[PDB]
């Protein structure tokens, strides 16, 4: 029920208007009278083209890169807005984001405010600067502040596709009424168009997108191969690729040519390339970096002075006692050698202080993690990535595009460089396929993240003119389900003629002698699995026995067992159950294995590699196969070379076996005797049997058409797929779900049949930090009535920390009597969850709350300071942090759900459970506000 | 090298725990199990290095060189830029 029409403007800026459908376009009009706001500095193009249409009164998104100038249409909408005597709200995604944008604000503009959970400022202001999140609990308020609103800017509109807080910012564009008109600040996006026939769609008013690929401060991108003499320019100044450079620096990993990097930040300040962010994926390798860069030292002793004034004077408001800690400590030499870190670990008040040095220019170099670039933008003049591959926690990957954009956007500084510098340091081939991808590659697509909540459901039925299903129907997730139908039409019936292309197999009775074939492979599952009961296995873990491992398509094909052990589970989310059966075999890991300190991480050896030898402990189903051969191991396998040893021990009974290295039979030598198996030997035989019967085995060109039945095979499965995806076409995707999650909602007691909030369902509402429906349940329970103050707050601690820690601490009764308290109210919950036919598994939503800070919490809770608590655990000082931050956070939204049940106990029990957490280090707010 | 063995050793069924074997001084990866799936699974086998660290600290009070401070502003896309080692 839209249209867009395209509008031509000039200097390569787009600019696209979605209107809906039964209006005229109209060309925009220019301007009448003075403008709102001038710049001290000429604008672009597509600036003017963007405020054109603020002034012509209809809404815009801008999608340009970071650091385009994207903000000025922004600040030319408040000028508008506050100028006609209406009110604006600009909203940012994160506290630090909506901070910087505060003070930014505030110095154009003079009457602003700053909204956020943890400050308030001005909130009566003519321009009211606040996080989306608080946005979206005004609107579920029903309050004041929106009232005079005309203009709300999002800005990093983009961020919404963002999996765990993206269903807010599409809520709040819900919530938000027809007559308010938007300015959109975004990156560059494929899908622009698509987000501004949304907002048309929904609010029923034209949306311009207006985009721009223009980058005022151009960037040339370079390539480092490990082991490589020098850089490359892989992409140029124009934005155009250099494959040339890009096969010669890969030639160079070849090694055939004819890798620090501390060499590289050496060389940046030598060649007053200054200013450097170094990215790392890890936090540890950040730092690591980082000491190996104070050998050198790049600052004067002015600024050596310079940087110790203002971090003694950042500093001052720390008690004594937090000042002396060692982590303040131990950062400030870095600092005053001109070096920096970065990251998520990291405390606070720290943070911010090396983000005002940075700017000051008293830090040459950065080694931060990879949510830097996801911050108050911070500029460089150049961009160093230690690396171009990550790990997904899965499976090991290249960054993408967009990983690579955000990055890499953070290289080039407005007033100050010529060209910003980007260096990729890369310790893998690439392919050029693969690496034009990485650089001249586009941006993710802002693709919606919208997801039920209890909260939002609660929400929803709280409010008066509004439902759950509303917001459903409405938002951007169903929106692109729509759109997309038209493609999975496509798609079908071009898959549909690729089959008819290669329907040419020969003798179309291949297709059965390919199911003997598939059917052999599922038998031959079914025996591996046999062999690696542990009954069976144990028996012949042998050190020094040949097996294979493959792990759910990563196969290592042949290791070593070094030893094997017998562990329990310690989960212990869940039951402790079963025992698990470890054996610790000796595989060919990757190069960019072995660099991963994690289990998880290890992966086979890749074609053109060496490989290297690891010992790995693997579960015990997760050997493929077992063999006769036992070998000759070296009794310190520490080494390298000792390690290596038992890879020419392998291939040396590999070349005396060309038939394939040996196998114990299952019941000839393993001796299982489980009749079932011999069934799948049977069976087995018996397809052997009619796969040498078929003429295709013995014809010639076999795997020709084999590997036709495949592609054909796939073809199928694909139309299938699409032809699924095409008949939820007409139908609303979370319907279903949301039914699930209101009966679930009825029977707890929350809300009614009719769907009329009720008192529990009130209590509810406000805690949106946390599992609601939990936590009410709990308070419903009493379970907090008769908790220690210490213990609330200790408990809750669980509600919101979730990083992965790798152990509890065995708890006093006090704190974890509650601890089985609430499993078990955790448990109730999932029980009927699952009655309601909703997806969840009773151990992982068990299993979900952390109780690993348990003590730690209590313990500062009761007056401890924040370096003793420090020692406890082993998760980083940010990070417990942050923790506590979220437990403020989460008490307050606790806080507030018993004013609505009325205990003032419980009000006050938890209102003074702030109080015990709440101080010094932890609370601080050093970025400057 | 090699050798073929087939013979089964029944204690480390029985016992729960290698029986029969010599076992060499390793260093596994990590602190995991390959297998573990959901990760609905931890075991224990049962010395971190930070910033702020002993060992690290002690590099900070040793000095170090300082390189170059201020020739002009900087300098094209060339296609090579060296580093030496
Ligand atoms: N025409 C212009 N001439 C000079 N400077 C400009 C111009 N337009 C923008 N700038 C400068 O661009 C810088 C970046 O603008 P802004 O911070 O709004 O960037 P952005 O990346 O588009 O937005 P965001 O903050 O949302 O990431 C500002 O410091 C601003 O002063
Ligand atoms: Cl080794």
């Amino acid at each position: 029920r839209v249209k867009v029409q395209s509008v031509e403007t000039v200097e390569g800026c787009t600019h696209e208007v979605a209107l809906p459908a039964e209006e005229d376009y109209l060309p925009l009009k220019p301007r009448v009278g003075k403008a709102a706001k001038e710049y001290p500095f000429i604008l672009d193009a597509f600036q003017r083209e963007a405020i054109q249409c603020v002034d012509n009164n209809q809404s815009v998104l801008v999608s340009a890169h970071t650091s385009a100038g994207k903000t000025v249409c922004a600040e030319y909408a408040i000028a508008l807005a506050l100028r006609e005597k209406q009110r604006v709200i600009f909203t940012s995604p994160i506290k630090a984001l909506s901070n910087q944008k505060y003070r930014e604000m505030y110095e154009e503009f003079q009457d602003v405010g700053l909204m956020t959970g943890d400050v308030t400022i001005n909130p009566t202001a003519s321009c009211l600067v606040m996080t989306t999140e608080i946005l979206r609990s005004m609107l579920y308020r029903g309050s004041e502040v929106m009232r005079e609103v005309a203009w709300v800017i999002f800005d990093e509109i983009h961020y919404m596709r963002d999996s765990e807080r993206g269903v807010v910012w599409e809520e709040t564009i819900i919530l938000l009424p027809d007559n308010v008109h938007y300015v959109f600040l975004s990156a560059t996006i494929p899908n622009a168009r698509q987000f501004a026939e949304w907002i048309c769609h929904l609010h029923k008013q034209p949306c311009h997108v207006i985009y721009t690929d223009y980058r005022p401060t151009p960037l040339q991108h370079y390539i480092f191969p490990a082991g490589g003499d020098g850089l490359h320019l892989v992409v140029d100044e124009n934005g155009d690729f250099r494959e040339d450079n890009f096969n010669t620096a890969m030639q160079v990993l070849r090694d055939a040519g004819d890798s620090n990097v501390f060499k590289i930040v050496k060389m940046i300040m030598e060649r007053n390339f200054q200013p450097v962010i170094i990215f790392s994926f890890s936090k540890k390798d950040c730092e690591a970096y980082a000491l190996q860069m104070t050998k050198l030292d790049f600052n004067t002793d002015e600024e050596k002075k310079m940087v110790e004034e203002v971090f003694s004077n950042a500093i001052d408001c720390l008690s004594d006692e937090d000042k002396k800690l060692p982590q303040v400590e131990h950062v400030l030499p870095l600092l005053k050698r001109g070096i920096g870190i970065h990251h998520g670990g990291l405390l606070p008040i720290l943070k911010e202080t090396i983000e005002i040095l940075f700017s000051e220019g008293l830090i040459k170099a950065l080694f931060a993690t990879e949510t830097f670039a996801m911050g108050i933008n911070m500029p460089a003049r150049t961009v160093l990535f230690t690396n171009a591959r990550k790990f997904d926690g899965k499976d090991f990957r290249w960054i993408s595009s967009g990983e690579y954009i955000q990055m890499s956007g953070r290289a080039g500084r407005r007033g100050m460089d010529d060209r910003g510098i980007v260096i990729l340091m890369v310790d893998e081939k690439m392919s050029p396929t693969i690496g034009k991808q990485l650089l001249k590659g586009s941006a993710d697509p802002l693709n919606s993240a919208f997801h039920l909540t209890y909260n939002m459901v609660l929400n929803l039925l709280r409010v008066e003119e509004i439902n759950p299903e509303y917001m459903l129907e409405k938002s951007f997730y169903q929106f692109q389900h729509y759109r997309a139908i038209p493609g999975v039409v496509e798609k079908v019936k071009n898959s549909e003629e690729q089959y008819n292309k290669i329907v040419i197999p020969n003798e179309e009775s291949v297709v059965i002698y390919y199911k003997i074939r598939q059917q052999l492979a599922k038998l031959g599952k079914e025996i591996e699995e046999y062999i690696h009961k542990p009954k069976y296995c144990l028996p012949f873990l042998q050190p020094g026995r040949l097996v294979k491992v493959k792990n759910e398509g990563d196969d290592f094909g042949w290791g070593v067992v070094v030893n094997f052990s017998k562990k329990s589970n310690v989960k212990p989310n869940s039951g402790e159950l079963d025992p698990l059966y470890v054996v610790e075999v000796l595989l060919r890991c990757s190069k960019e294995s072995l660099k991963n300190s994690a289990t998880e991480a290890a992966k086979p050896a890749k074609p053109d590699e060496k490989g290297e030898m690891q010992v790995v402990p693997v579960l015990v189903h997760l050997l493929s196969a077992i063999s006769s051969v036992r070998l000759y191991i070296p009794k310190d396998l520490r080494p390298v070379d000792n390690r290596q040893s038992v890879l020419k021990s392998i291939q040396e009974v590999q070349k005396r076996f060309p038939d394939g290295i040996p196998l114990l039979d299952p019941i000839d030598d393993m001796g299982i005797q489980d009749q079932g198996l011999k069934k799948v030997i049977q069976k087995v035989e018996a397809f052997e049997h009619r796969m040498y019967s078929h003429p295709l085995h013995n014809d010639p060109n076999l795997e020709t058409v084999y590997t036709l039945c495949e592609k054909k095979a796939q073809i199928a499965i694909d139309i299938k797929s699409a032809k699924r995806e095409l008949k939820k076409a007409r139908t609303v995707l979370q319907m279903d779900e949301l039914k699930c999650r209101k009966r679930v909602l009825r029977r707890l007691g929350f809300a009614t049949s009719s769907d009329v909030i009720e008192m529990k369902g009130r209590v509810a509402c406000e805690i949106s930090s946390a599992d609601e429906l939990l936590l009410t349940e709990m308070m419903f329970n009493g379970l907090f009535n008769d908790l220690s103050a210490e213990q609330a707050t200790a408990l809750l601690s669980c509600f919101v920390f979730q990083e992965n820690s790798s152990e509890m601490p065995k708890l006093t009764e006090q704190l974890a009597g509650p601890l089985r308290q609430m499993q078990e109210c955790a448990k109730r919950i999932a029980k009927v969850s699952a009655e309601a036919k909703l997806e969840i598994d009773e151990e992982t939503y068990l299993s979900s709350f952390k109780p690993h800070l348990m003590d730690v919490v209590y313990t500062w809770a009761t007056g401890a300071t924040f370096a003793h608590i420090c020692k406890m655990t082993d998760v980083f000082e940010g990070s417990i942090i942050r923790c506590m931050r979220r437990l403020e956070e989460l008490l307050r939204q606790m806080c507030q759900a018993a004013k609505a049940i009325g205990n003032t106990e419980l009000e006050n029990k938890f209102a003074e459970g702030i109080t015990k957490i709440k101080r010094d280090i932890v609370f601080a707010a050093s970025l400057y506000l | 090298s090699f050798r073929t063995d087939k013979k089964p050793d029944p204690a480390n069924w029985e016992y729960k725990s290698l029986y029969r074997g010599d076992i060499a001084r390793y260093k596994r990866k990590g602190d995991s199990c390959l297998g573990i799936n959901p990760k609905k699974q931890c075991i224990s086998w049962e010395t971190e290095k930070k910033h702020s660290r002993k060992q690290v600290e002690r590099y900070f009070t040793k000095k170090s060189v300082g390189l170059m401070n201020i020739s002009k502003t900087e300098p094209e896309p060339i296609s090579f830029i060296p580093v030496k080692d």
